[PDB]
């Protein structure tokens, strides 16, 4: 499983979570932006890695990163079809 | 003669570049299925856990781990972190230094080392 | 869940990642790992020396070498392959005698200026080396259990104090401490190692190479200059006293640093903390890098030097020797060069702690603030040097093919030239004030011209280019523009994704790969000009400014004899040269796909492969594929296995051609 | 009261400016704070306001200023004497070269050159802490 | 021999082949066992080096270690 | 304290301190006092010895191999050590003579041996102090048992140390000068 990590310059945008393709990511009540709402990932085990949430982030370094583990992959991170790991 | 050491090498040659590599490959691919397999490098094998306590249960290397480590006497450092907030305090603020850093410790990471549940 | 067919080359990518391990939780267990690796390294190169010692003197010819060197050839080891014809006779045997091979290494020469005349004293030197490679891995034995043993005392062991936990920092103090290894090191094994084969070379090494003289008097020390004339190589009475000094200089110098008592010896890190230095020196990768940048101008010059001055008996006389040797340190120098900036920017990944935006103390952090400016400027270079040779080689080129050889642009090489006329100058104001004059330099100063000239600026050029990619990787490997957290990542990854405009070949161990592409190039490039040179020193210094010259007169017209190796028509002692030239060939194409062809397009393969034996018969009630689920290699991965195919082949394919030329 | 990003920088900022004035001190023991690491040896600090301490030039650190002027200035002499009597003038490699010695004072004084460098190195540094 | 290139058939550089063994029997069999010597402490090296430091001895090994009188000197001589 | 307050620097007009140091080493090498002090003694021991080895020969000689055994007490060492191959190194392609090889190097090994287990091994291993300078506990049984004959004891053996170096320098530079007798005089 890979680090999906967000951080305070998040601005509620909205946008990572519509570009996740396996729903990682969903948005959270706060207090620290004019949206009143950032970013969070409580399902990382399902992020594939497509690192389509950075393309969309618009803050000026990314408020989500996405940190690739490749000596830590499941059979969810690496989109297995074939093959079933449980 | 000058050959007569050709009797070494039909032996040696055959054994040492096809008896020995076919072993070596037949015995990896029996390794590879251990339980204990590449357990320096794979996460989650049990003997890197078993490794892991063996050097906690050292006196040496049992607080080698936290990041926080070395101070002599926390005590005095934490009152004299909370002796220089309260001077610095602002205004009618409610926050105090032992649960500001009690909750600046506690993040919210389920999915680190979870890696840690198998073996 | 479990893992899939990318385990394998995930584990083998860090198998000697030693930091990376998941048991080391400390650098105890770090530096005694390290030390035992090394021991073990040692046991291999002795068994490697063994190795050739055993097969000189069993397999080989030595004893009819020494007797008549110049025209005849050295054995490196018969050939035992099943594969031959069991009829006739191999283009390597004489008819029915068995089957041998030439030695290219160079051994022979060195056992004979060493003073070996007999098999049996290199039967006994393979057996000594052989008891040192066990003695090598007893010591490492002894040292994992000294070390052992000193945890173990740890259960009696305790301050009464709560400063007790101190010792967690000097367990490893055998291994790291600074100040006695220097000391040692620059004393005994560089010093004394010297006067010890002056030693040698005055006891064995000059009795047995001229008539009996007086007890090794010191008349044996001299100081003549180069290239004695019978043998075409150097005094042997010059190279003892060359060692003498050296080890008498190094000796002196052992003394400088505090290594058994705190009384003597000044401390690196006080020798560091005044001046503009005091790095982290605790950092391993940034030993590693600053001593393989030690080993980088030693083997360079030693690839310079064998050849220029030949301290080996009759090692001019063999022609394939001397280019051999040339290019195997050069290119185990290139390796080294580019190790160390590898291992450079590893340290500034991992081991390097920074000040927090502005502290200005740290060279790295005076290195880092103008990063641009380096970075700029060494593209400029790069770029002037590249432009104006290959323009000026284009120019010739196309001068010379429109039948005008006057109208080439040809700058003498006037930097060059004058340097050579001062060291000719001095050199020539020794000889003439000798009563022994009359001596001989061989190629240490040779002719320049403007084709050297251009050969020259291009080897700039590479080495240029290369630096600009490693010191860029490095400089740029904690952060860049457009990955302001490259730090917090692997040295090592795959890419930052298709956004932000695309971020392939972004981690700094991509721009090692990058780098090595030109490492290669630039080595290339100086083993062409002096294997050229080497070949036909007059029509490399007529014909060699514009690059046709290089494609027409060296590589087309120099590679008649290794294509008609093997052939319809029989076959020559070249015939591996020239299978092993196409199967270098081979290797160096194969390493394309994994360079150009990516990741995705084989993973949909191997997902339609894998559909296909889950879908067959009989494989599907055996292999559901869920134990070692097979998958394409990982674009790092992928990177790394198409760049050792490219080396391996770039590499490769030149010794063939080499021998081919040369014999 | 609620805590605004203000007040929690204010707290990092309090917190940082305790810490880092904290662990300079004898109650942190981090290995970066061995002997051979960062901090200076005990006895024997190099660099105090800026300025090269006394202990700098080690067993040299109680000669005064005007002994060290005096030894920079001899060996120099001595020094820049045996290297231009055995370099240019008074050669000793014909003499060497037919079966003679070298000079011996010749090859001792020539060493005395750096050694006189680093000598007033040292008594620059000596005279700028007034010993 | 079929030489080949150039300069081995216009100079005739020929290759001399001893017709003696050069080592007998017996001189390989002594440098195979050494080697064999090597080869097995070279395994237990390999192992050592597989598993590692074993911090744990203190509870079960015997003993209670040592550190040798330079060792301490070492330590305390400073880093 | 003047030079970590060694025995010797006091005057023999005794209410007063000659404490001779006009080069001030002592204050400039307090570290390196206790191996100064070792060095003074040593070279007026050895000093002390090879006076009275300059003074004898001249007497009574060994009758050993003629080579040595032989000449004036200047022409005595060269000769008792021969023309060695380079300095102090045998001759292993000729032992037992026939050309060169030393004769004195037996007491130069002899000398190694005793320094290296003497004074080596008493700075090195598991510690000389000020005190315990040129101390090696050999004939302290002699020593008186009281504070100021013990120091008393030490300031004699001392100064007949100094006496006894200055001596030989001066007998050694008449003898070469002038050959002749015991009073080395022209
Ligand atoms: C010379 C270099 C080289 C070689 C050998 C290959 C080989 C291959 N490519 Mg490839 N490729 C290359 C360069 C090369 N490529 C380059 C530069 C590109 C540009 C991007 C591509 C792009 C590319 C694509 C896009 C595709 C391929 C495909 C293929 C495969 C189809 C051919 C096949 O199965 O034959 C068998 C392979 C051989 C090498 C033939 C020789 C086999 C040897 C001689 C016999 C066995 C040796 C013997 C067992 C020795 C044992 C080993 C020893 C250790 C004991 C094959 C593995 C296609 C594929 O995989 O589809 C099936 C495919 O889709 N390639
Ligand atoms: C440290 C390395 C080393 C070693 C082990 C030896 C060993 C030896 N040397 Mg030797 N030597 C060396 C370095 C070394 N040498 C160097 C660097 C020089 C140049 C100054 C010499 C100059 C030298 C001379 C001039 C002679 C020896 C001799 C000898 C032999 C007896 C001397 C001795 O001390 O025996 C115990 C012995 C084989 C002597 C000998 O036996 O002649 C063959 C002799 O005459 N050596
Ligand atoms: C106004 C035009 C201009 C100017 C003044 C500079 C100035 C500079 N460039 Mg540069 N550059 C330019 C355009 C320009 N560049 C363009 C268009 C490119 C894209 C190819 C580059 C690519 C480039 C690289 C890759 C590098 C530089 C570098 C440099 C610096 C060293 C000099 C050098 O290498 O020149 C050589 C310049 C080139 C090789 C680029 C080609 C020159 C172009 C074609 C000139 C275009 C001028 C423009 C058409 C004028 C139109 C005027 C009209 C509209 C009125 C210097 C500050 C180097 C540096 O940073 O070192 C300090 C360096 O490594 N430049
Ligand atoms: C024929 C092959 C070839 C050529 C001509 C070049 C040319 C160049 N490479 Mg390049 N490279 C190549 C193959 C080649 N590469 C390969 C196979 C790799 C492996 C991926 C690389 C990897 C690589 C890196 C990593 C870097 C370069 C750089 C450069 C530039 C060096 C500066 C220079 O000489 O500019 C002169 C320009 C020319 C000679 C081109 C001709 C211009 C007209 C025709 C005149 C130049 C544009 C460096 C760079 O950007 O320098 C600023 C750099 O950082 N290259
Ligand atoms: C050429 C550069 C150089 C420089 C600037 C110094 C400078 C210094 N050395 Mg040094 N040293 C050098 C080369 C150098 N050394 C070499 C080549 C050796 C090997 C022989 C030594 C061996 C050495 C020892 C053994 C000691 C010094 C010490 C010292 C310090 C006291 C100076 C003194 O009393 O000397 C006159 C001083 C900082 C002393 C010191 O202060 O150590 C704490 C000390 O004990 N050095
Ligand atoms: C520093 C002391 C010293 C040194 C370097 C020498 C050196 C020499 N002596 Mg000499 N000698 C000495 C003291 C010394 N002597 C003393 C004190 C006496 C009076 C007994 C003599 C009486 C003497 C005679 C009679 C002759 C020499 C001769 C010689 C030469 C040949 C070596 C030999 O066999 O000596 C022999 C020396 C002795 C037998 C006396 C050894 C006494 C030693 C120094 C005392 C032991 C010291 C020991 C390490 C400390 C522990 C013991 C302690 C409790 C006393 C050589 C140049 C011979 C020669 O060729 O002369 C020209 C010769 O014929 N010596
Ligand atoms: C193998 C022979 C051997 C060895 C290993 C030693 C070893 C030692 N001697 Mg020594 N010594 C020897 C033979 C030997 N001695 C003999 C034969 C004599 C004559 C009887 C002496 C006379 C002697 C004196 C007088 C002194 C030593 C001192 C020393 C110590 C310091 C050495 C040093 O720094 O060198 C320095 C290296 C040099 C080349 C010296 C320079 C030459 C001078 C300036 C003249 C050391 C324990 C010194 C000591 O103990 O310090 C307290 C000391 O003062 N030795
Ligand atoms: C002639 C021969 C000369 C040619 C050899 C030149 C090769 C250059 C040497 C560079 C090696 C160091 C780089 C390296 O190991 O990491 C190159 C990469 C490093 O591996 C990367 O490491 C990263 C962390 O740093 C991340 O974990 C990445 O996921 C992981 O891929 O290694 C691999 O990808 C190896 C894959 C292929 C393994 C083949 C096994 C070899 C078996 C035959 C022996
Ligand atoms: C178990 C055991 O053993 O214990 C041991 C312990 C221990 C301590 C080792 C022992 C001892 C003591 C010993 C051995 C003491 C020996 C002392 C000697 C030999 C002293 C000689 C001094 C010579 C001088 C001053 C010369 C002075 C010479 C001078 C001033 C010459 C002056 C001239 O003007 C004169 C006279 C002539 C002129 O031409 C020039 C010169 C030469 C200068 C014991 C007793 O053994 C017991
Ligand atoms: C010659 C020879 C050899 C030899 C030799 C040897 C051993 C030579 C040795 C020479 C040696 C040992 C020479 C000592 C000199 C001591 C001096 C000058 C002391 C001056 C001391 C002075 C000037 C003191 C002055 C004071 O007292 C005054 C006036 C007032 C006092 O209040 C204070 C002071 C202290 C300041 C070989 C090489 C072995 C073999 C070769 O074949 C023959
Ligand atoms: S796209 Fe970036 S800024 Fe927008 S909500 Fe997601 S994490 Fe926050
Ligand atoms: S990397 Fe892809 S799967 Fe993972 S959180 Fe980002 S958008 Fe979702």
């Amino acid at each position: 499983s890979h680090a999906v990590k967000i951080y305070d310059t998040c601005i509620g945008c909205t946008l990572c979570v519509r570009a996740c393709p396996t729903d990682v990511l969903e948005m959270v009540p706060a207090s620290i932006n004019a949206a009143k709402q950032v970013a969070s990932s409580p399902r990382v085990e399902d992020c594939v890695g497509c690192k389509r949430c950075e393309t969309a982030c618009p803050t000026d370094f990314l408020s989500i990163r996405v940190y690739l583990q490749d000596n830590e992959e499941t059979q969810y991170s690496l989109g297995l079809d074939l093959v079933d790991w449980s | 003669k000058y050959g007569d050491q050709r009797k070494f090498a039909a032996v040696l040659v055959p054994l040492t570049t096809l008896v020995f590599p076919a072993v070596a490959m037949g015995m990896f691919v029996l390794y590879s299925f251990q339980e204990d397999a590449f357990w320096r490098i794979v996460p989650g094998t049990k003997r890197a856990r078993e490794l892991d306590e063996a050097w906690r249960e050292h006196p040496l290397f049992a607080n080698s781990k936290d990041p926080l480590d070395g101070l002599i006497n926390p005590d005095d450092y934490e009152k004299g972190l909370e002796e220089a907030w309260e001077r610095a305090k602002p205004a009618g603020s409610t926050v105090t230094v032992k649960d500001k850093l009690k909750q600046l410790s506690k993040q919210n990471n389920p999915h680190w080392e979870s890696w840690r549940a198998m073996s | 869940g479990r893992c899939a067919s990318s385990r394998y080359l995930q584990v083998l990518g860090s198998i000697h990642d030693i930091e990376c391990g998941f048991g080391i939780d400390n650098t105890l267990s770090l530096n005694l790992q390290i030390f035992t690796a090394h021991w073990g390294h040692l046991t291999i190169i002795l068994i490697w020396v063994s190795s050739n010692l055993y097969h000189i003197a069993s397999n080989a010819n030595y004893s009819l070498w020494v007797k008549n060197p110049i025209p005849s050839m050295p054995i490196a080891h018969n050939i035992w392959d099943p594969h031959f014809t069991n009829s006739t006779s191999t283009p390597y045997s004489h008819t029915i005698i068995t089957t041998i091979l030439i030695a290219y290494s160079g051994i022979y020469n060195q056992l004979y200026t060493s003073g070996f005349n007999t098999i049996n004293q290199i039967y006994k030197t393979t057996f000594t080396f052989s008891c040192l490679a066990v003695i090598s891995i007893l010591l490492a034995k002894i040292h994992i259990n000294t070390h052992s043993e000193l945890l173990h005392k740890l259960a009696s062991h305790t301050s009464q104090i709560p400063s007790f936990f101190q010792l967690l920092y000097f367990l490893d103090v055998a291994i790291s401490s600074v100040n006695i290894r220097f000391n040692f090191h620059t004393g005994i094994l560089v010093g004394l190692f010297s006067i010890g084969y002056t030693g040698h070379l005055l006891d064995i090494t000059i009795p047995a190479s001229r008539a009996p003289l007086i007890h090794t008097s010191p008349s044996y020390l001299t100081f003549f200059g180069g290239l004695k004339s019978n043998t075409s190589s150097l005094y042997l009475t010059d190279i003892a006293h060359h060692h003498l000094a050296i080890g008498i200089i190094s000796i002196l110098t052992g003394h400088l640093y505090s290594s058994f008592r705190a009384a003597l010896g000044t401390y690196i890190r006080d020798i560091l903390y005044t001046s503009h230095l005091t790095h982290s020196i605790k950092s391993l990768h940034l030993a590693l890098s600053l001593i393989l940048a030690s080993c980088t101008p030693l083997t360079s010059t030693t690839a310079q030097h064998i050849y220029s001055l030949t301290p080996y008996f009759y090692l001019s006389y063999d022609h394939i020797y001397s280019t051999a040797l040339y290019v195997h340190h050069s290119y185990i120098t290139s390796f080294l060069a580019i190790a160390s900036h590898a291992h450079t920017a590893i340290t500034l990944v991992r081991d390097w702690v920074a000040p927090l935006e502005q502290e200005s103390s740290s060279k790295q952090i005076r290195i880092h603030t103008h990063k641009a400016a380096i970075i700029s400027h060494l593209s400029w270079v790069s770029l002037w040097l590249g432009f104006h040779t290959l323009a000026v080689y284009s120019h010739n080129d196309t001068c010379i093919a429109f039948n005008s050889p006057s109208k080439q642009i040809l700058i003498e090489a006037s930097n060059g030239q004058l340097i050579q006329q001062a060291s000719g100058k001095a050199l020539y104001g020794t000889i003439n004030s000798i009563n022994n004059y009359n001596k001989s330099f061989d190629s240490f100063i040779h002719p320049i011209s403007p084709g050297d000239l251009y050969v020259h600026h291009a080897i700039a050029l590479g080495l240029h280019i290369t630096v600009l990619i490693l010191l860029k990787g490095g400089l740029e490997a904690r952060g860049s523009k457009l990955m302001p957290d490259k730090m917090e990542h692997s040295f090592g990854f795959s890419c930052d994704g298709p956004g932000r405009g695309g971020t392939c070949d972004i981690s700094a161990w991509d721009s090692f790969y990058l780098a090595t592409f030109w490492m290669l190039n630039s080595n290339a490039w100086i083993s062409f000009y002096f294997h050229y040179k080497h070949l036909t020193p007059r029509q490399f210094s007529e014909s060699s400014t514009y690059l046709e010259s290089w494609f027409r007169d060296y590589l087309w017209f120099n590679s008649t004899p290794l294509i008609h190796g093997y052939s319809t028509l029989g076959a020559n002692d070249l015939s591996v040269q020239s299978w092993s030239f196409l199967l270098t060939h081979l290797a160096w194409a194969s390493g394309f796909m994994f360079l150009i062809s990516w990741r995705g397009y084989w993973q949909e393969l191997i997902d339609i492969i894998l559909y296909i034996h889950l879908k067959t018969p009989i494989l599907i009630n055996l292999w559901n594929g869920d134990i070692y689920t097979p998958l394409a290699l990982s674009i790092v991965q992928a990177r790394f296995i198409g760049l050792v195919h490219f080396s391996t082949g770039l590499i490769l394919t030149y010794p063939p051609f080499i021998i081919g030329a040369t014999s | 009261y609620t805590e605004t990003v203000a007040d929690e920088r204010l707290f990092e900022q309090v917190y940082l400016q305790y810490t880092s004035e904290y662990l300079k001190g004898p109650l942190y023991w981090h290995p970066d704070k061995l002997q051979g690491w960062l901090p200076d040896y005990p006895g024997t600090p190099m660099i105090k306001e800026g300025k090269y301490t006394s202990h700098v030039i080690g067993n040299l650190k109680a000669f005064s200023s005007n002994e060290l002027a005096f030894l920079s200035m001899l060996f120099f002499g001595v020094g820049l004497y045996g290297n231009l009597q055995f370099n240019f003038y008074d050669p000793q490699w014909a003499k060497v070269d037919a079966g003679g010695f070298f000079n011996v004072s010749y090859i001792v004084e020539s060493f005395l050159l750096p050694i006189s460098f680093f000598m007033h190195i040292a008594c620059y540094i000596q005279r700028q802490n007034g010993k | 021999r079929v030489p080949g290139g150039k300069r081995t058939q216009e100079l005739g550089l020929v290759i001399p082949m001893a017709d003696e063994d050069g080592l007998t029997d017996g001189q390989v069999a002594g440098l195979f066992v050494i080697a064999l010597v090597v080869f097995i402490s070279a395994m237990d090296l390999a192992k050592t080096m597989y598993n590692g430091i074993n911090p744990a001895k203190f509870k079960t090994s015997k003993g209670k270690g040592y550190i040798s009188p330079l060792v301490k000197r070492y330590i305390e001589n400073g880093f | 304290e003047f030079a970590g307050g060694l025995i010797g620097g006091q005057s023999a007009f005794a209410s007063q301190e000659y404490n001779f140091d006009p080069l001030g080493l002592a204050e400039k090498f307090p570290e390196q006092l206790p191996f100064f002090r070792e060095a003074e003694l040593k070279h007026g021991r050895i000093a002390m010895l090879a006076w009275v080895g300059l003074v004898v020969p001249e007497f009574v000689r060994i009758p050993g191999p003629e080579k040595c055994w032989q000449a004036s007490a200047v022409d005595a060492h060269s000769a008792c050590v021969x023309x060695x191959x380079x300095x102090x190194x045998x001759x292993x392609x000729x032992x037992x003579x026939x050309x060169x090889x030393g004769a004195l190097t037996q007491v130069f090994i002899f000398c190694g041996t005793l320094e290296i287990c003497g004074t080596w091994a008493k700075m090195n291993p598991m510690g000389l102090t000020m005190e315990n300078a040129g101390d090696y506990r050999l004939g302290v049984n002699f020593l008186p048992d009281e504070p100021e004959k013990v120091k008393e004891m030490k300031l004699k053996e001392l100064k007949n140390g100094r006496l006894a170096m200055l001596a030989f320098g001066g007998a050694i530079t008449q003898a070469t000068l002038t050959g002749s007798g015991f009073p080395w005089l022209y």
